[PDB]
Formats: structure tokens, C-alpha cells, sequence
């Protein structure tokens, strides 16, 4: 109905990204706090911002998880990409995990210049990962925990459409801002 | 490096060397075929989000057709192909615009002009979002006007060179 | 990937869609504005050091204006934006030329031509250094002559196209 | 980023701004000089395997001439120069075509057209392989015809612009 | 003999890439199972697919090898690139090594769904490195082991021409798909 | 005063890159031996080639420094980038550090083919980092130590103008030439 130069009618299209599900992961946002990344039609990860922690120990037994080799390889790959993308992560106590039985549960304790804290790096990475919704690029929230757990497929994308863009963009961020912890990497 | 994936030949003969998006790839569940002019830009442009989404979709279809798809996912395949498929810096630029409060692209929606009489169209450009909502048409009408002008100038130049050759 | 940062609109109206370097960004503390022709090349070329410095400076300005600046630095911001702003391979090329003893660009000094009568200019190209000193003008005068030749050929071709349109 | 290595000036004066492959770089042990027109495409194209091999060979020669070659190799040098010399994504695309059963380039063999009378040629394109053998010439003759047609159109346009200038 | 458009004869050339030997590694294939990457005209790596293992211990004393600093630095760099390019490597016992006296001996035990195994990841990296020779892109072979040993130069390239392409392409793959094994890298 | 084609005057400009101080680090050269990378107008790193060592122990307590979290995060990032950019670093005793109280002190001991030594890799990385003007690209100097310590602002750029190019270029070099020290990274 909108006519430009008298001869050019303006038209739009919207891509149904959902059809990419078998060849790339799809991230979406349910609301401010809840976000999902689905891999195929059967499994995925739920990312929750929450005041209720679910892990009450200081362990993250990654090597035992690898040796047991019970987890889903795609989910562990995604988790690794997320963690390697965090900038300036230097408080290993802030991350606790549970992999018993092959499940994937990772919890970041965000409680405490506020910019140079684990909470900021974690939240920036989370913002990049779902890309769905302080000084310089600094982010702060009121949430005490970020929890990442495996989940089955369900139509979660109420606030934003599923998209692989965040994950693909984050792929290049891996190891970009990691610190050296020993002289021999 | 730079993207390299060549688009597969369009199924629709209306656009011999163009590309067609079938009903499954679009929300309006219709078929949209783009001509040779718009698709030729996708080989050399570096800032067209739409050409990166086209490469993603084409890779998806070809992988589904030539490899035996299973429900368990091969993250490895896309992990290796990603930089051959899309410019991750386009993504970074959209992120930077987002964090700076500048209107940005969510790769969801695209606008293009359609020359009713002939059926020729322009290369779709991303419909930007800002403050959680799509920009009103009046906010970027200048870019649409620019697109009409360029499609005019290029058509005139092609017609002149045609006249020249004959 | 490839650089993507779009230059912000020039403050000076003499160059409507061009770019202006203010007194602070230059050592001679004057204002130098470059026209649309030179700045449009910055969108498509991959080996123009000057277009990478333009993107860096524009990013700097935009960050200073849209983000709350503090003295403590956000290293992360530039770490993420770098490949969206500049081609690090240009840097690698200049490094390789340096270690092989070929004159190389150290991004300090640039030369360009000025058509006195009109004031239109060409895109500045880096003044190379070698053996710790700037090259003497006689050592690269052929490139300057070639640039003049390009400025001629292109202007005549645009004028021809103009004739074609009328 | 993007490749940046500038080709060194051709030794042969027959091609003033082209490039020459000496007897050592080819299996047929002869000298093949390509003109400035074909080699100029190598500065802007991103999907020409031949231009990436040219950059590799030129880097090899320049490194051997300006650096003191020794038998122990400095792998670091090529490790840092690689992305300045070639698009690794071209390689990734050829790998993806290989694993999908699509004909692919193994960078060994290249074909080009020769205008006997004048001696001008086109930019060589990789001879694809499939199922362990080189494709038969009849399988890609359409691409050769496309190359001839494009070379004709560009030639006609250059003479027209010449006529324009006079 | 093959005229196109009446006035254009079709001509071909083949590059002798062996001349690049001093500035980049050259890979080639001997047969289906054996592939080589030579560095200069003096030394290189032989990669063998075989049922016959040569190492019968579970050690890989990389730190001690670095300490002694007797190996060829280029070969160790190539080994590092190869290992860092393997996707989703999570069974450290599958890789064993011997470096005494500066020698390089590396053995990947490929014995074992078959898509999600160390065998597949190792074989994809090897396939990329040499360019010779399942669900999705997954690869399986009948060999039980992949062995990497230093070797002297000899004309081995009977099946494929020497080429730097595999190594150069693999350079960008480094660390792209490695897992996290602790919170502080 | 220089006329080309009778109508084209050759004119020049020089950028004051120092003005970028707030958004990217700026490196400059004092003389042959001393080079600096400043971060903002308040802090930075002094890099010195010298015969006078300041550390006489073999410790580098990186993990304790991370745990204590007293250092400047930007400086630690720059140090991490420098170290991860060194090619083929394989003698961890050659690098010593002191981080008590949030200070940064790093000392590379360059004393000893001469090309395949820590001294060469560290010196190439340092040359790249400041870029202020052996066989192949190999570098050798007469200095026994490279010392990196934090410092406050002063006008140091007598020999070369401040520039961010070296740091930005080095960002892509990170981890490109690191060796593997274990099977499970
Ligand atoms: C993450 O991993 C930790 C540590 O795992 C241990 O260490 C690694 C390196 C491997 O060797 C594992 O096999 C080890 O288990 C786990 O914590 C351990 O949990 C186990 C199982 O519950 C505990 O073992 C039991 O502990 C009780 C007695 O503990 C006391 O004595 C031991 C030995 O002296 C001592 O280490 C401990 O501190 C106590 O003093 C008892 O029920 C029983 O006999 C058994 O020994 C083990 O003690 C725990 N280790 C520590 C250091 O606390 C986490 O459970 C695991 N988490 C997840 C989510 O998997
Ligand atoms: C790779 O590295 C392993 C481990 O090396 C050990 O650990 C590293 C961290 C360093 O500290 C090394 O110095 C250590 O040796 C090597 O295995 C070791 O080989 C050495 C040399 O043959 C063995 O030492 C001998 O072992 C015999 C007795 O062993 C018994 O007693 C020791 C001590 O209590 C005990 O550790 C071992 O399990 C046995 O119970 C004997 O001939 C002699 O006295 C001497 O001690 C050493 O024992 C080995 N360590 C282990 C844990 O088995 C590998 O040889 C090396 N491989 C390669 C290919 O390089
Ligand atoms: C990029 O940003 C844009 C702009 O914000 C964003 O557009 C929004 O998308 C959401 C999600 O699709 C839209 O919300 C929908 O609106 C209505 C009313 O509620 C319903 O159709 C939807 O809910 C139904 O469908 C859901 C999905 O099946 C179910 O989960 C749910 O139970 C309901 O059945 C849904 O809420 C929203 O309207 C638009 N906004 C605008 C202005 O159009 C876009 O999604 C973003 N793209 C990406 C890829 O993130
Ligand atoms: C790209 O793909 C092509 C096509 O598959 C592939 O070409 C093959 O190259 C190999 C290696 O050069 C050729 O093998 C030769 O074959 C003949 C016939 O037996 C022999 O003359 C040759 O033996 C000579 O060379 C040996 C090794 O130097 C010596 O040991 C021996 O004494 C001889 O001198 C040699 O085996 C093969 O014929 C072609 N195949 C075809 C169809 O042309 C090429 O290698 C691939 N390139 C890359 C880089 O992978
Ligand atoms: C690119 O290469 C060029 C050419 O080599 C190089 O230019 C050189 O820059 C230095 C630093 O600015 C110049 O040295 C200056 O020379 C005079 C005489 O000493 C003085 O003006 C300067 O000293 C004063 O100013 C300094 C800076 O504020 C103070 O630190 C000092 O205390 C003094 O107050 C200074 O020494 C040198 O002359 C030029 N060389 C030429 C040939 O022009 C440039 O720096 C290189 N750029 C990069 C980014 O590497
Ligand atoms: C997430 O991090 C917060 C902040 O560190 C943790 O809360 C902290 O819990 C510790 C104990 O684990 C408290 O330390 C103790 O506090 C009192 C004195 O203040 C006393 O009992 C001991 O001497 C000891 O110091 C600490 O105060 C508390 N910090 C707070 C509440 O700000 C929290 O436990 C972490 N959550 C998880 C799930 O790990
Ligand atoms: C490995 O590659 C190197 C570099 O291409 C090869 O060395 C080069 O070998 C050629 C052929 O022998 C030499 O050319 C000859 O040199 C002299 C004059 O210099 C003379 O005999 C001939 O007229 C001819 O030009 C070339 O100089 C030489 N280059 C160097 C720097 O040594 C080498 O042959 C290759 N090795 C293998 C096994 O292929
Ligand atoms: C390469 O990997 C294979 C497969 O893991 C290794 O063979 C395995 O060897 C172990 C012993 O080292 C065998 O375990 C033992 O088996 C029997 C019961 O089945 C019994 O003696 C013990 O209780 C123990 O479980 C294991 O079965 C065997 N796996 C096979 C044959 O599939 C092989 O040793 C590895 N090669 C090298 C050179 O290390
Ligand atoms: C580091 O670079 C920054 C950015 O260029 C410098 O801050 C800027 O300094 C200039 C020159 O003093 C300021 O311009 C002046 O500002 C006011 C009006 O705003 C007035 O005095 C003048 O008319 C002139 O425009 C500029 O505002 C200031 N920018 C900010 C954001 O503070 C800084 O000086 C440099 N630091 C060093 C140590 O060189
Ligand atoms: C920087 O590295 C050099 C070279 O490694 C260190 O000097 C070395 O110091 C060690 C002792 O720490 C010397 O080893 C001892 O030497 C004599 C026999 O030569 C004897 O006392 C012992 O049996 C032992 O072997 C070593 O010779 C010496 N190397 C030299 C002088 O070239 C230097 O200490 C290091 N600097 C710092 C600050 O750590
Ligand atoms: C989740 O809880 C926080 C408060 O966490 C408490 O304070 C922390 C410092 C620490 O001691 C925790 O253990 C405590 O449970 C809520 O933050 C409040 O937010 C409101 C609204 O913005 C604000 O007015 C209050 O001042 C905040 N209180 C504090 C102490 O900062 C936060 O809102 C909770 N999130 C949700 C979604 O309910
Ligand atoms: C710094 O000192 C070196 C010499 O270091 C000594 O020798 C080493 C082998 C090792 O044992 C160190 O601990 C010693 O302190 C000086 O190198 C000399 O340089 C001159 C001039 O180039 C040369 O003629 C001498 O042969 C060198 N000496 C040696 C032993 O190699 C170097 O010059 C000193 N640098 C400065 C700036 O003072
Ligand atoms: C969205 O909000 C910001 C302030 O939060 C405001 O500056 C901006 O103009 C708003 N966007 C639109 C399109 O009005
Ligand atoms: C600098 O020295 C090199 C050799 O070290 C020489 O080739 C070059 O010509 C010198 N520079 C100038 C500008 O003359
Ligand atoms: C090679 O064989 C495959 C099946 O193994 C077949 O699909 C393919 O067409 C063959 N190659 C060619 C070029 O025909
Ligand atoms: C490959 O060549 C080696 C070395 O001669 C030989 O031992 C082996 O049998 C060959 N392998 C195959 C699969 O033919
Ligand atoms: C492997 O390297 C060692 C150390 O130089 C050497 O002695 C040995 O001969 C090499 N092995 C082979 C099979 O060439
Ligand atoms: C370099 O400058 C430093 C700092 O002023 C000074 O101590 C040293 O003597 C200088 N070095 C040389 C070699 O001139
Ligand atoms: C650095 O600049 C800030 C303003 O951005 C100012 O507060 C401060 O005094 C300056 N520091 C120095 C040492 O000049």
C-alpha cells in the first residue's frame, strides 16, 4: 500500500529460522531471566537467572566427567564455548558443576569498581549467547546465580524467535580473553 | 578469511541464476524468488546480513540432502563451516550497535522494493529494531529512497551500455 | 571475517556524506575534510591503512559519546571490536615487509593529492618508512603519478556517464 | 581478516603489470606469463584458488631472497604469514565439497583460455577432481563458455570506453 | 586441438609445489593408510594407520620433553597443531607418546554408535592434514592405531603430490573444538 | 611547493594517535632497550632489556595472583596476551614473576642452534609489541633479561610516537604457536 517513486511498492519478508534446527543450534529468549538453546528437536540447555541456587558444593569435576564419557557431546561443546568466551574470568570458586550420570549442570555465583568482577564477564557472555534482551559495556543485574541445565525440547521462544546468531558469533570469542594460569600452557 | 559458499542453483526457472526461498523458510509461508541482479551482489558484498542468512539456509538444505541426517547433532560440521558461511564481524557490528543504543538487526525481518510491472526486486536489507520494537517506516524511509535511486541509476547505465553494444 | 564499521556522518556540510578529521586528530592542529569519493572507497577496499585508521578514530569518538567514559579502561571493548574495525592482516603485511627490509607503513604519516582549483582530493595513502627515516619523495613519485592518472581516468569516465544520462 | 600480500613486479617485460611463473614452479617446466588484466583480479577476488597459490609462491620467493635461508625451517614465519597470504576458508569450502561428494579443487591443476592471435589469457581456474580422477573436459565445458562470454563482454566494454574517451 | 568459440584453444598448467619445501611443510599420500608431512629436505613426520602398535605404556611425558628440549621444534609445533585440531578429544589414555632423546613417537588408540568417538575426531583431523583416502561427517576405518614418527626425507609421494594446503588449513582449526577441563585455563 | 601534473599539490598529514588513550592501549619507544605500553593516562607497563636482574627466585604464583584479585585487570590482560603470543615457549623456569600486593613483575631470562631458544621467541614478541623500529626472521641481542613492571604516566615517547598497532596486531597471535603440555587441555 506504500508506493515509492510511484512504481516501487515496499514489501517485507521474515525468515523462518526454525528450519535450521538440524544443522545449527538455535537460541531464544522466554523472558528477561529465562533463555534456551535447542540442539535439534530432542535436547538443549536452559539458562536461568535466579536467586535460588541448586548446587551447594565447590566442586566442578570436569576431568572425571570426560573420563566417564557419559554426557552429551554437543552440550559439553556448547558449555566449553560459553566458558572459554568469558572475559577475564579469574575466580574458579565462582563456578560449580554437577555432571554425575551424564547430566550437565553449571552454576555461576554472581554475588560480590563493579565492572572488574566475574558477574560482569558472565553476564556479558550470557547477553551475547542469547542476544535476545554501567560504564562502557558494563552489565549489572540483581541476580545471585546463573544456572545452566540440560532440558528436553519445548516451545520456549515466547519473547524472541529462535536464532543461531549468538552462538555463531560467540564461536570466535573462544579463548579471546582468557588469562594465563601457568607458564606452560 | 572471507566467506566462500556458492549458492546452489534456484529451483524456480523464473529466476534462472537467482535464489528461491520456499514456504518452509518464511513466516508468510509463501515462495519468494530473487533475480540474478540481487543474488550477484551476495558474492562480493561483505555487509549484507541477508546474503549471510541465504548462505546459512543453503548450507542447511545441502547438508540435509547429501548427508544422512540424524537426530543427534553434528555440532562439528557447522563449527567448521561457520566462517566459510557467514561474516562473524557483521554479528559483532550488530552487537556493538546494540550495546551503544543504536538500532540494530535481529536477522529476522527484511524489507525490499518491488517493481510491480516487471517483478524485479532489490536485495533485501535487514529491518532494524530499537528499544525492543521494529523501527517505524518513517524512520528509515531515506534508505528506501536511496535504494530506489540506485536501482534507477544502475538500470539506466545497463540500458546505455546495451545501446552502446548494439 | 571482514571489517564492518560504518563511518558516522561528517559534521562538515561541504562533504555531505564524507568525513572530516578535526584539529585534535592531527599534529598540525587543523581541520581536513575528505569528500564522498575518497570515503566511499573505504567501504570496499581491504588494503587502505587510512580507512582502518578512520574506522579506529570513529569507533573512539562513538565510544566516548555513547558510553559513560571513566579513566579505568574497558580493555574488553576494544578486544571485541578490533577485528570489526581493522584488518589485522594489513598489520601483519607491514610487519613482514619490515622484517624483510622492504619499506613499510608505520601508520603515522600519509600523503594525498589536492586539485587546488576545486579542493577535491584523493584517498590518503601511507607514507612508507625505511631504515628509520621517511622515504624521499623521489623514491615513490611513480605511485603519486599513478594516483594522478587514476583520478583522471575515473573523472573522465564519470563525465562520460553523465553525457550518457543527459 | 583478508589477504594482503601484493604480488611483486613480473620479471618478463611482455606483461608489464602481470606475473610470470618460471620453469621451476610448473611440471611442464616452461615459463608462463599472465598479463596485468588477469593478475589485477587477484587483488579483489576472494575465491580464486590460483591467486592464493600465486601469493604462496611469491611469498616463498621473496622470503628466500630477502632472508638468509637455512636448512632448519622457521615454521613460525609461515604460521604468521599464512592468513596474510591465503584465504583458509577457500580451503574449508573445498574440504566441505569433498566430504559431501561434490567435485572439489585439490590445488594441483588449472585450466585457462588463450587467444592465440594476441596471446592474452584468462585467470586460471582450478581443475576439479572427483572420485579419484580429474573431471572430464565435457563435464564443465559450460564454465569455459561462461568464461569466454564474460571475457568477450568485458573486452567489448573496454573498447567502447576507449571510443568514449577519444 | 580443442577450440572454443572458434578462436580460443584450451590450455592447462600444473604447479610443481615441491619447490615450496623451504618455507612451508609439504604433505603427501603414499597409499590409503600411509601419509607423510615433510619439513624441508631433511626431516618429516610419517603417519601410519596400523593394527601393529609400537608403544605399550600409558605415559606421555610432554613436560619432561619440553624440559630437556632435545626434539625438533618444527616437528613439535606440528604435533601440537595436530592434537589441538582434534574435535572433542576427551580420552587422554587414547594418546600415548615417547620422546626420550628428542625422538617423537605418538600413538592414538582408535578402538571403540560410532560417530561420537575419539577415532572419528582423530581420523577427521588426519584426513584434513593429508587429504587422502558414517552419519553426518563421521568417519570410520578398520585400523586400530594411528602412529606418528619422525622420518628422513625420501621420495614417498606415489599417490598424491606434496602440498602445504592441509597443514595451512589445519592451522586455523587449532583449539577451535577443545573441551574445558578446569575452571581456570 | 611540489607541483604534480601542473595542477596537483602534494600535501601531507600526521595523525595524533596519542588521542586514542582512553579507548585502546598506546605503545611507544624510549630508545633501543626501553619500550612502554600505556593504558589510559594513569598506568602502564615498562619493558626493559637489561643485565641487572631484579628477581632471584624461580616462582611465578599466577594462580595465587588470580585468587587474590588485587592487580589491574587490563595490565593482566596485556601480560596474558604477551605471554600467549610467544612462539614455542617450552622452558617455564626462564620466566619468573612477582605479584604480591597487586604489583606486576615479570622477568624473562634470555641467557643460553641459537634460533630455537626462548630468547628468540620472547624477543620477536616484544619487537612486535612495541614495533618502534639471525637466519630467517631470527633475532638475537646481548641482553640477559627482559623485565616488565607497572608504571605511572610520564612523557616517555622520545624515540617513537605512541601507537596501538602492535598490541592490536598481537591480539590475533594469541595461542597460535603454543605447545601442548598435556593430553586434556
Ligand atoms: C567431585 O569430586 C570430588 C572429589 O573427588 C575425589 O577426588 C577425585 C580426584 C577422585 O579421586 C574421586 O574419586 C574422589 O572421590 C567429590 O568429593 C568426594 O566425594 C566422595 C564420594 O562421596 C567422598 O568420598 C567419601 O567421603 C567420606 C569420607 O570422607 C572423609 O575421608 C576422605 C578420605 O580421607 C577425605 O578425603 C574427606 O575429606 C573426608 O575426611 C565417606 O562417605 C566415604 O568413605 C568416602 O571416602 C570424598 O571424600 C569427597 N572428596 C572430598 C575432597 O571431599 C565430589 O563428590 C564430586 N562431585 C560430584 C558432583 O560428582
Ligand atoms: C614417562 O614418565 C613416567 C613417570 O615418570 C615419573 O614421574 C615424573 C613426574 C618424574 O618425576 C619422573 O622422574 C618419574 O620417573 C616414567 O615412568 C617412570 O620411569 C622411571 C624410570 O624407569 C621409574 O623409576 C624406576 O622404577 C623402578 C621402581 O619403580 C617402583 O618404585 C617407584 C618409586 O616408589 C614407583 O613410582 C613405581 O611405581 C614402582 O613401584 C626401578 O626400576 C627404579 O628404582 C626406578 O625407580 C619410575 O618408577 C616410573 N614411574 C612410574 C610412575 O611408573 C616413564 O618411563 C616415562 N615414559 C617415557 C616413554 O618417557
Ligand atoms: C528480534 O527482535 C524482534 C523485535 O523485538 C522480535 O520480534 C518479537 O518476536 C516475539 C517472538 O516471536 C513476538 O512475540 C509473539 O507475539 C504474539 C503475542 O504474544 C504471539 O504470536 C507469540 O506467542 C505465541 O507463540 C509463541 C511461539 O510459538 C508461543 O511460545 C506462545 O505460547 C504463543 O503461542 C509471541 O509472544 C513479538 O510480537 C515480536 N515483536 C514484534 C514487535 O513483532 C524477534 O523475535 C527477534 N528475533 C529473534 C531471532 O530473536
Ligand atoms: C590432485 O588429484 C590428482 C588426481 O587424482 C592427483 O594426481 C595424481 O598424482 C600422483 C602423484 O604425482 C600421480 O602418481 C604418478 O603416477 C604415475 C603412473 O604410475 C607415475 O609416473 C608416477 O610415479 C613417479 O613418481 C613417483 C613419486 O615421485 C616415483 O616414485 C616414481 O618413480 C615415478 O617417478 C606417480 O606415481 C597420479 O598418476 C596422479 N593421478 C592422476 C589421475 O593424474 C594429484 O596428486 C592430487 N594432488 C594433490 C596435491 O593431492
Ligand atoms: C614512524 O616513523 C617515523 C620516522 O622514523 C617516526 O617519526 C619520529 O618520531 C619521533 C617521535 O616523535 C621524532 O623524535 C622527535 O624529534 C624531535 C627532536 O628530538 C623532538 O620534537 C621530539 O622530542 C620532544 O618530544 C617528545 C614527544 O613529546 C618528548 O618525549 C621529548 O622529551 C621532547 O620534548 C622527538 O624526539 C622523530 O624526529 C621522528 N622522525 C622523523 C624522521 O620525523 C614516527 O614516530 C614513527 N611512528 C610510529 C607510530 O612508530
Ligand atoms: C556466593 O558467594 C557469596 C559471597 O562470597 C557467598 O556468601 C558467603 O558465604 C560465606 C561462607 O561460605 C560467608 O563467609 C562467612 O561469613 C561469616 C562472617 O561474615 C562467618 O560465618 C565466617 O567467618 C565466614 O567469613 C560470607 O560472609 C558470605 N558472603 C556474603 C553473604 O556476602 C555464598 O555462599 C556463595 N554461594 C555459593 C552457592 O557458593
Ligand atoms: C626444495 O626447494 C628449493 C627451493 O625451490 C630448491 O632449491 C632450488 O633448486 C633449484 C634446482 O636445483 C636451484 O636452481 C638451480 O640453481 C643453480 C643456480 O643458482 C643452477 O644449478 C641452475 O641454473 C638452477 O637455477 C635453486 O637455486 C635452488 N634454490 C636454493 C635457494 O637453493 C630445491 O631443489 C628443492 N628440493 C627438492 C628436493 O626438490
Ligand atoms: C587400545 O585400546 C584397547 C581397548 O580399550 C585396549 O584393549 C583393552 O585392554 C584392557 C587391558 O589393558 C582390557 O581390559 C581387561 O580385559 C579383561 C576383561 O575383558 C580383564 O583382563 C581385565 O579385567 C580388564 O578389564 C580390555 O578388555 C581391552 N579392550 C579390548 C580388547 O577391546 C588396548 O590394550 C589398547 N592398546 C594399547 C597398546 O594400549
Ligand atoms: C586522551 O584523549 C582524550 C580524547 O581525545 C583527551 O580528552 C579530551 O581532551 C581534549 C583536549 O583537552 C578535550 O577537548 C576540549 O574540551 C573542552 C570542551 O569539552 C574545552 O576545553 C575545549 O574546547 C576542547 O574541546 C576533550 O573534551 C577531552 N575529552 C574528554 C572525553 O574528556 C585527553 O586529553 C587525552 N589525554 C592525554 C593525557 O592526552
Ligand atoms: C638465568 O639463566 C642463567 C643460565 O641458566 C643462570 O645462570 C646459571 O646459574 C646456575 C645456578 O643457578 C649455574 O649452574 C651452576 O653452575 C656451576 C657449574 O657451572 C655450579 O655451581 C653448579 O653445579 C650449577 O651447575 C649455571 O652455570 C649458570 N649458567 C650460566 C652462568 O650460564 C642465571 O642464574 C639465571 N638468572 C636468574 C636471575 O635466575
Ligand atoms: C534477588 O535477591 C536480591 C538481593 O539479594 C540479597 O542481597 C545480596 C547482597 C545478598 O546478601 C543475598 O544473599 C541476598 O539475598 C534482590 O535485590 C533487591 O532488588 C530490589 C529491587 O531492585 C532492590 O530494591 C533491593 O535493594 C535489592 N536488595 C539488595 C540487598 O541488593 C533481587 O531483586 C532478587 N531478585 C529477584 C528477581 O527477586
Ligand atoms: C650485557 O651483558 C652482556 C654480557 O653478559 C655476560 O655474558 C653472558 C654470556 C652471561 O654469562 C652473562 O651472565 C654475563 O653477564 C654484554 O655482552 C657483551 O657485549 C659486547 C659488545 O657487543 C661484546 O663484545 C661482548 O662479547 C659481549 N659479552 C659476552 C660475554 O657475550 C652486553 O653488552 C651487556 N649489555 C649492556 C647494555 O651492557
Ligand atoms: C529507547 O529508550 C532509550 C532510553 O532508554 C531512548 O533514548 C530511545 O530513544 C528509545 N528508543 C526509541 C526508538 O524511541
Ligand atoms: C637502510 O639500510 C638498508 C640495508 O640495511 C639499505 O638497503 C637501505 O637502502 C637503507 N635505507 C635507505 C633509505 O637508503
Ligand atoms: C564416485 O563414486 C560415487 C559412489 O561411490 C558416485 O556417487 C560418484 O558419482 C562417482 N563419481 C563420479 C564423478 O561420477
Ligand atoms: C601402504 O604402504 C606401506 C609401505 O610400503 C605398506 O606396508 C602397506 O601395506 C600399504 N598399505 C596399503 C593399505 O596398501
Ligand atoms: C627420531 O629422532 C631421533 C632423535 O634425533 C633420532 O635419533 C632417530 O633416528 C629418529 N628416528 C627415525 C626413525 O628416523
Ligand atoms: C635508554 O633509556 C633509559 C631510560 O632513561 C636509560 O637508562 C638507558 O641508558 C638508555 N639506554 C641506552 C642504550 O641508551
Ligand atoms: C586523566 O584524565 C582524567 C579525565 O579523563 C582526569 O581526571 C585525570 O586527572 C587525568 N590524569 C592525569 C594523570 O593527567
Amino acid at each position: 500500500t506504500s508506493l515509492y517513486k510511484g512504481v516501487y511498492e515496499l514489501q517485507t519478508l521474515e525468515l523462518n529460522m526454525e528450519t535450521l534446527n538440524m544443522t545449527m543450534p538455535l537460541s531464544c529468549t522466554k523472558n528477561n531471566s529465562h533463555h534456551y538453546i535447542m540442539v535439534g528437536n530432542e535436547t538443549g540447555l536452559e539458562l536461568t537467572l535466579t536467586n535460588t541456587s541448586i548446587i551447594n558444593h565447590k566442586f566442578c569435576n570436569l576431568s572425571d566427567a570426560h573420563k566417564k564419557n557419559l554426557y552429551d557431546h554437543a552440550l559439553m561443546s556448547i558449555i566449553s564455548t560459553f566458558h572459554l568466551s568469558i572475559p577475564n574470568f579469574n575466580q574458579y570458586e565462582a563456578m560449580s558443576c554437577d555432571f554425575n550420570g551424564g547430566k550437565i549442570s553449571v552454576q555461576y555465583n554472581l554475588s560480590h569498581n563493579h565492572c572488574g568482577t566475574v558477574a560482569n564477564g558472565v553476564l556479558q557472555t550470557f547477553m551475547r549467547m542469547a542476544w535476545g534482551g554501567g560504564n562502557w559495556d558494563c552489565i549489572m543485574t540483581s541476580y545471585q546465580y546463573l544456572i545452566i541445565q540440560n532440558t528436553t525440547w519445548e516451545d520456549h521462544c515466547q519473547f524472541s524467535r529462535p536464532s543461531p546468531i549468538g552462538y555463531l558469533g560467540l564461536l570466535s570469542q573462544r579463548t579471546r580473553d582468557i588469562y594465563i594460569s601457568r607458564r606452560l600452557l | 578469511g572471507t566467506f566462500t559458499w556458492t549458492l546452489s542453483d534456484s529451483e524456480g526457472k523464473d529466476t534462472p541464476g537467482g535464489y528461491c526461498l520456499t514456504r518452509w523458510m518464511l513466516i508468510e509461508a509463501e515462495l519468494k524468488c530473487f533475480g540474478n541482479t540481487a543474488v550477484a551482489k551476495c558474492n562480493e558484498k561483505h555487509d549484507e546480513e541477508f546474503c549471510d542468512m541465504l548462505r546459512l539456509f543453503d548450507f542447511n538444505k545441502q547438508a540435509i540432502q547429501r548427508l544422512k541426517a540424524e537426530a543427534q547433532m553434528s555440532i562439528q560440521l557447522i563449527n567448521k563451516a561457520v566462517n566459510a558461511l557467514i561474516n562473524d564481524q557483521l554479528i559483532m557490528k550488530n552487537h556493538l550497535r546494540d550495546i551503544m543504543g543504536i538500532p540494530y538487526c535481529n536477522y529476522s525481518k527484511y524489507w525490499y522494493l518491488n517493481h510491480t510491472t516487471t517483478g524485479r526486486t532489490s536485495l533485501p536489507k535487514c529491518w532494524l529494531v530499537s528499544n525492543g520494537s521494529y523501527l517505524n517506516e518513517t524512520h528509515f524511509s531515506d534508505d528506501i529512497e536511496q535504494q530506489a535511486d540506485n536501482m534507477i541509476t544502475e538500470m539506466l547505465q545497463k540500458e546505455y551500455m546495451e545501446r552502446q553494444g548494439k
